[PDB]
């Protein structure tokens, strides 16, 4: 209303239309696309598949962890 | 929002903290009764006896009821 | 029209400082008797009771006496 | 349109911490508190970043683990 | 839209109308569909297995 | 100053110990005491060691769990009771 | 009715408890059938019509069974 | 027998540190505050520093004593004291360390009218709160105790804001010093078995059941007021009410450790024996106070009421872990007692920012809070969330592992210790949404600032420390579990 436009907030209060948006929301999406790397790479490294898809699966391709937990009496 | 009220008389004890046509033990009753239904409706289930009318005979299951599968002495 | 702090109502400081000075107003009457005899110490007996008595069936559940507290 | 008319706001509303923007071309005055905070608050980090990264593995789990990894491959490979 | 006496009602737009009627046939289809391939089987009247 | 390496502890329990007057010889009570601890992690990492075992049975055997795994979960499930310092005493 | 599917076969083919019964024979080719073709209804209609036969067969001989002995529960109050 | 220290870093410069900084600003006019107020700060931050340098040398695999420094009082050497730390002490000297600077920051900008006294009666009670830590003494830790109370009353009657403290801080004063009085009769009497003080030489001697009873009742008198149990914890309310901020963050984080903290010093393993027969009688006290207090907290209409009241309840969970005696119990204590010492603080230091602008602290007034002042509307829901232990926030490790350990025990205690869960929600929540929710009230209150540059930099350390211990507590319980192991086998061999 009146107020509210001297309050500043994170989530940008009420009716929030900066100009530049567009840019900003772009800049966005690549911060969270360099966010994703990382974790993508680390989620490949831990997963643990101890059984052979019935048919070639897409995680077969990045991920080398397939059939390896057959001996459990060793797992400690 | 509009105009919040401003204390005008003297305020007594219990007013941070301060269901209109029925009654506190009317209502009670009522839903004692209505508790009451699946109470009898239960007790109807055993008078019943369903278990005792039973169509078919216990599922056996081959070697020994799968009495291995299921975690017995092998 | 001035300042930050609070315009200050004379009813709600009222009720503000009664509850601080509620010491003054105890009188000892039955229904103060009454309360502080069930929760003051009929309901601490009965907690102390449950808990020994817990630790009790535990004992009879181990072969064990019952073990002494206090 | 609120897909394709860019935005009005030409700055934001409020202040970051309510502190009102110094002169154009001027710089913020720090206050006496900010410059100590600030080393303590990178050296926290850097010591305890760095310390309990880089101090030794020393306990009762890390050392019984091993313990107790032996004893099983010592009552398994003999009988 | 049309007026009637002071109240105004807007006609639907026309892809509103489409798919309504559209998708609720679809719908109607597909029971008559279904209850012709397995309405026997649920009445008791034959078996899947039967032939 | 530290060298390197895990931690280095004595095997055996003191000698010096006696389990009639436990406060006779003070230095080996507490000796007694940090030896009794260790061992006792020693166990509660056998069992967590064992319930590895149980664990990725189930996830590789699935609903043949129950006969194949029979033998492990007999062995951690002895190994949890009496463990640490749970509802079981010794 | 005997039993067909050896022990071996029902846990190499990772059979749910519940379904090593005496149509296990069945279920194992229609379970290959249901995974080969992403569990569509319209696919192994042929291996599901057998094996559904099968445990219906299975369900009525019970059933059956049953109807025998109820008819001795009032043979026994019909002497009595 | 000097048993000193190989290391660089040890205990005595630590206790020095803000020594050096108070008679330093001794000798400082009145005029020169930007020198006081940097010197205070700085001698704070210096000690932070070196606390967090004394955790980077810490030994996890032994139950020893550690950085043991010895002091000597007689060239008789008949007494002679000795300083040392284990997993049990050693996050308390660092949360000591680290409360200190923010209490002088939390004043700064009156640091003009506080004057050189503020910043001196903190710096003092800085140097006997971590001596008390680190003591390894009856009688010195007895001594270093009561020496707190000077500062503690000078600071809640000269900066508390209005005249009933006067009477907060008489009863603080009167029911600690009758605490600690029964305290030295027991130090007294164990004295004259022992003929010594020395903690470690009492850890390896054997006490009679009906003695060990009768200790265990002198010890727990004080250790009680200091807790607070019911029904002696009556002072903390006014007390933690009445006092500045800066006293309330100290009162509430450091002060209210101490009891728990002898009784996991002196009381369990000292007296192993009495300890079980009393488990029934603590396990009663405390399952009452937080029933009790929960509810009576869930009627309070004054901001730091609330928050001083919802201490107690924490403070009487901690108890049940404690006596437990297992791993998760005294365990989960621990970080409990950690946890409290920041979500508390935390709590303190948002009602004082509304308290500093506005003058008042009746609920009443407040509302709506979130239109003005989103940014502290936001530190506020999390250190809110923090205090219902939402799983993800530091107080949850501590409350659950507790409760573990009391199940393991006695599932009645665990069921009616588990029973805070849903009153601690209740009215953490209540208050949160009638100061922050809703809609203002400008008859009241119409003039509003958010948080500035020196507010929100005090909260981040206790953000990150709350994300910290909540998420990855692994830090703190492995530097733990190798002293509280040994503590809960004290006085058994099988």
């Amino acid at each position: 209303g009146d107020f509210r436009a001297k309050v500043w907030s994170m989530t940008g209060g009420p009716n929030c239309r900066p100009k530049h948006w567009r840019r900003n929301t772009a800049i966005a999406m690549f911060g969270v696309f360099l966010v994703c790397i990382p974790i993508a790479k680390l989620s490949a490294k831990l997963e643990q598949r101890p059984h052979m898809p019935v048919r070639p699966i897409p995680s077969q391709i990045w991920c080398k962890n397939f059939g390896t937990k057959d001996d459990y009496e060793k797992e400690h | 929002v509009g105009k919040h009220i401003v204390p005008d008389k003297p305020l007594s004890v219990n007013d941070e903290l301060m269901a209109d046509t029925v009654g506190k033990y009317e209502a009670l009753a009522w839903l004692s009764g209505g508790l009451g239904f699946f109470v009898g409706l239960g007790l109807l289930a055993v008078l019943n006896d369903k278990a005792s009318k039973v169509p078919f005979t216990p599922r056996v299951y081959p070697y020994d009821n799968l009495r291995v599968e299921l975690g017995g002495e092998p | 029209g001035g300042g930050m702090e609070t315009n200050k109502n004379k009813f709600i400081e009222d009720w503000g400082s009664a509850r601080e000075n509620l010491e003054h107003n105890f009188r000892w009457t039955r229904r103060n008797f009454a309360l502080i005899g069930i929760f003051g110490i009929a309901l601490p007996i009965i907690v102390y009771k449950g808990i020994v008595k817990d630790f009790h069936m535990q004992d009879e559940d181990a072969g064990r006496p019952h073990r002494k507290f206090l | 349109s609120r897909w394709a008319t860019p935005g009005h706001e030409e700055r934001p509303k409020g202040y970051f911490m309510n502190r009102t923007p110094p002169a154009p071309g001027q710089s913020r005055k720090w206050e006496d508190w900010e410059l100590p905070c600030y080393i303590t608050s990178f050296l926290t980090i850097v010591i305890l970043g760095v310390g309990l990264n880089a101090k030794p593995d020393l306990s009762i789990e890390t050392w019984a683990h091993q313990k107790a990894l032996e004893r099983l491959e010592m009552e398994k490979l003999a009988t | 839209g049309i007026t009637y006496k002071g109240v105004t009602v807007h006609t639907p737009k026309t892809w509103h109308t489409v798919t309504g009627k559209g998708l609720c046939a679809v719908m109607w289809f597909w029971i008559l569909y279904r209850a012709k391939q397995d309405g026997p089987v649920v009445m008791g009247w034959r078996h899947p297995w039967d032939g | 100053g530290r060298k390197k390496g895990l931690p280095e502890f004595e095997e055996s329990a003191p000698d010096g110990f006696d389990p009639e007057n436990p406060y006779k010889d003070p230095v080996a009570m507490v000796e007694m005491r940090e030896h009794i601890v260790r061992e006792k992690w020693i166990q509660i990492e056998k069992a967590k060691i064992l319930r590895e075992k149980v664990k990725w049975c189930y996830r590789v055997e699935g609903v043949n769990h129950y006969q194949k795994c029979r033998h492990l979960v007999q062995q951690y499930l002895d190994s949890t009771r009496g463990v640490g310092w749970g509802k079981d005493h010794r | 009715k005997k039993m067909i599917a050896t022990q071996e076969e029902m846990s190499a083919a990772k059979i749910a408890l519940g379904s090593r019964d005496m149509c296990a024979h069945l279920l194992i080719p229609l379970n290959k059938c249901r995974q080969a073709e992403f569990y569509l209804p319209w696919k192994c209609e042929d291996e599901r019509h057998v094996y559904e036969k099968c445990e219906y067969e299975l369900v009525m001989e019970r059933m059956l069974a049953m109807k025998k002995i109820r008819e001795e529960e009032a043979l026994a109050k019909q002497n009595k | 027998l000097e048993h000193f220290c190989e290391c660089y870093f040890n205990l005595s410069g630590l206790i020095l540190c803000p020594v050096l900084g108070s008679i330093i600003l001794l000798f400082i006019p009145n005029s020169r505050i930007r020198l006081i107020r940097l010197i205070g700060l700085c001698a704070s931050l210096i000690t932070f520093l070196y606390s967090l340098v004394l955790w980077i040398q810490f030994d996890s695999s032994t139950a020893k004593f550690q950085f043991v420094e010895s002091l000597r009082w007689l060239p008789y050497e008949n007494i002679n004291f000795y300083l040392g730390i284990d997993g049990i002490s050693l996050f308390f000297v660092i949360l000591t360390t680290f409360l200190i600077p923010i209490c002088i920051l939390v004043g700064w900008s009156g640091m003009r009218s506080y004057g050189k006294e503020y910043i001196i009666a903190f710096l003092i009670c800085e140097f006997l709160m971590i001596a008390v830590f680190c003591m390894l003494d009856l009688l010195l830790f007895y001594v270093f105790f009561e020496s707190v109370l000077i500062p503690m009353f000078i600071i809640i009657g000269v900066w508390g804001s209005r005249q009933r403290k006067i009477k907060a801080a008489y009863q603080f004063f009167l029911y600690t010093l009758l605490g600690s009085l029964f305290m030295l009769l027991a130090i007294l009497l164990i004295l004259f078995q022992t003929g010594t003080t020395d903690l470690q030489i009492l850890l390896t001697t054997e006490f009679s059941e009906r003695r060990q009873i009768f200790l265990w009742i002198a010890f727990f008198a004080s250790f009680a007021v200091k807790v607070p149990m019911v029904p002696v914890h009556i002072w903390l309310p006014e007390a933690h009410v009445e006092a500045p901020t800066a006293g309330s963050v100290i009162l509430a984080g450091i002060l209210l450790k101490f009891g728990t903290y002898g009784f996991l010093r002196f009381s369990i393993p000292m007296f192993p024996e009495a300890t079980l027969c009393f488990t029934p009688f603590i396990y009663t006290l405390s399952a009452i106070a937080i029933i009790y207090t929960s509810l009576t907290t869930l009627r309070q209409i004054d901001l730091k009421k609330i928050i001083a009241y919802s201490s107690v309840a924490h403070m009487n969970l901690v108890t049940i872990g404690m006596f437990s005696l297992n791993i998760q119990g005294i365990g989960g204590s621990i970080l409990l007692m950690l946890s409290h010492g920041l979500v508390s603080s935390a709590l303190f230091l948002c009602v004082g920012v509304l308290y500093d602008r506005h003058k008042t602290r009746l609920v009443r007034y407040y509302g709506g809070l979130v239109s003005t002042m989103p940014n502290f509307s936001t530190i506020f829901f999390f250190f809110t969330l923090a205090n219902m232990s939402l799983p993800g926030t530091s107080s949850f490790i501590g409350e659950f592992l507790i409760l573990v350990g009391a199940f393991q025990r006695n599932s009645l205690v665990a069921t009616l210790a588990a029973l805070g869960m849903i009153l601690g929600a209740a009215y953490s929540l209540w208050l949160y949404n009638r100061v922050v929710s809703g809609n203002l009230k400008p008859d009241f209150l119409h003039k509003f600032s958010d948080l500035n540059g020196r507010e929100v930099f005090i909260f981040i350390p206790f953000l990150v420390g709350l994300v910290w211990m909540g998420v990855y507590p692994k830090v703190f319980l492995d530097c733990m579990h190798t002293s509280v192991s040994n503590l809960v086998q004290h006085g058994k061999f099988h």
